[PDB]
């Protein structure tokens, strides 16, 4: 029941990899800011992200996605695109928020 | 629900402050309470009134101040982190022998205990950093 | 009443996060909440023994970690996988003592190395997580 | 006289490095030095097309990259390996025009995708490297 | 040789400023010339006179100022980056309508062209950042 | 004839990996600040660092090494330990300095 937040690029930092290792079945992960790049289909980390979809609920912040030049169709199928209001709902739906800086 | 927001980075250098602002605004429009917005580390730099950012882009400090005015938010800046970085209000200027202040009047300088206190009172602690 | 976790993941000195994070733990002590401090990834480097900062012109704040027990911190965890990835063993870390006059407990070191599953468990038990 | 390289390796918006780095390139134009701008690693994301920032409350500075040719910047390089690692192709990047009234050259796009060996070569030819 | 030093991060938050200081001091003791020390990005925050860091640790701003006094260093702070972050000298305060200044008297606020200029004049450009 | 500087942890950032990929035969690499961890024997990156010693001259800043709790004996054999004065000499011996942030 934890909402993990990842705001750093998976190609730049180890934040996303550590998150996916410790997040447990049923947990949610939100990619925002530079973390958005991990949600894009075709990258070198698509495999590990897709595998994560098997036990975690993944979300990506649409505003950051769009700001960086990507439409929702560019996301790995399964990752739900949310806006800031959705981000807020995720923090209240889950029991605790954990930031991976 | 009640939120405690922590911002660890300075304005513009990192998107943290902007992300925290958009989150706060969205939460406030939903009727949720923001018990306190706490600035720590370089985050204390979001409280200076001396910025003159480009007019064709957002003014982070004034924007936070406008949000605080509209929703009556308690914006707190860590005194320890502020002393290390140069954020000064009237009290600090006198106690530290400075001939000027730079804090924005909508923010208040206080102890780190205000952060822990908020984490205890709020339902969720959302941290924005690097 | 609440369970607070302090998640340390950055190496010391390169950034101020290690030191200012430690400051929060000391301050939080007076609130008597249930606290645990976890060192993961590069955070495990925060506990190395024998740090000498005279060469970089900075104050050595490492001694403060050894006083954590004095601030009622009983639960200090270190990720075993992180230690291994860095070729470190518990022998490379400082010991943190803990004593309680009331219960008579007197431990030379409370730093505990744990596996990934236990780490995930500790995360799931927390009501609030301080990140730096 | 000197050869200056501007090494861009960070993604835009998450940090200010992309924008303030671009500011230096524009300023350096007036010094008429030999300049090249290289986008490597996450820096290649700085050149994505179709950026829309209304949702994040920030000004979209991407248009500025398309004006680089107007500031005498003729050499703009993008690491091919970085593009591939991110599932991107040159079709995902903006075009940067270059025209010189004196020599009659009029190019629709001067952005050039290069291999790792060429990148290393460009680095070895530089007299100064601006990093951000 | 002649050096041009660029510092991109604020004091304390990142070791950059400290590393740059130790490098500068070592270079200066060797007889090398430091043509200019340029602060950019959050680096401009190394020029405020309003810091009151713990007494048992180094005072980054004063330490830089002492080095500049001893070796007559040209310490320059980018005006654009300073306006965005709140570093203000007398001229800026008047032009930007601020009621106070916070720059340390040993530093000067100038254009980004001073950085490029130094890169041209110096034999080596050493950048310290994150 | 380039002196590459790396100040970030190889476990935290991709800076060291990118540097080792583009540095050419004869170049020098200096690890300082958090980059120091890459010079330690026994880590997950020892293999790639050792391989680099085959074509590059690697140096590590002693002051940062010591500050983080490691003696010179903990370094991968082949990496020369230097102080700030040595750091300065490296920048003047090499033709250009390139920072990998």
């Amino acid at each position: 029941s934890i909402l993990h937040t990842v705001n750093k690029s998976p190609f730049e930092r180890n934040s996303l990899e550590s998150c996916l290792k410790f997040a447990t079945e049923g947990a949610s992960v939100l990619l925002f800011e530079d973390g958005i790049y991990a949600a894009l289909a075709g990258t070198r980390v698509e495999s590990q992200v897709t595998e994560a979809l098997g036990k975690l609920k993944l979300y990506v912040l649409g505003p950051d996605l769009k700001a960086r030049g990507f439409s929702d169709e560019r996301v790995i199928p399964g990752i739900s695109v949310v806006d800031y209001a959705g981000f807020v709902d995720l923090t209240t739906e889950c029991d605790t928020v954990q930031a991976w800086l | 629900m009640k939120f405690a927001l922590q911002i660890n980075e300075g304005p513009y250098q990192h998107q943290a402050s902007d992300s925290a602002y958009q989150f706060a605004k969205a939460a406030l429009e939903k009727g949720h309470e923001i018990f306190r917005v706490f600035f720590y580390h370089d985050g204390v730099n979001n409280s200076t009134r001396l910025t003159t950012p480009p007019q064709d882009d957002r003014h982070i400090v004034n924007r936070w101040a406008e949000l605080a005015e509209q929703y009556e938010l308690d914006m707190v800046v860590c005194v320890a982190a502020a002393q290390r970085r140069g954020i000064v209000d009237e009290g600090e200027a006198s106690r530290n022998g400075k001939d000027a202040t730079n804090i924005h009047p909508k923010f208040r300088i206080s102890g780190l205990g205000q952060l822990v206190e908020a984490a205890i009172q709020a339902d969720r602690l959302v941290v924005f950093g690097d | 009443v609440k369970k607070f976790m302090y998640l340390n993941r950055k190496a010391p000195y390169g950034t101020i996060y290690a030191w200012e994070a430690l400051e929060v733990v000391l301050i939080g002590a007076a609130f008597d909440q249930d606290v645990c401090v976890l060192f993961l990834d590069d955070g495990v480097y925060q506990l190395t023994r024998g740090q000498d900062t005279k060469g970089i012109g900075m104050k050595n704040f490492s001694p403060t970690y050894r006083t954590l027990g004095d601030y009622e911190v009983r639960r200090i965890y270190v990720d075993r996988d992180s230690l291994e990835a860095r070729g470190l063993t518990q022998d490379d870390l400082v010991e943190i003592a803990f004593e309680d006059m009331e219960t008579e407990e007197e431990f030379d070191n409370i730093v505990e190395v744990i596996d990934s599953a236990r780490v995930s468990e500790l995360m799931n038990e927390s009501d609030a997580v301080f990140s730096f």
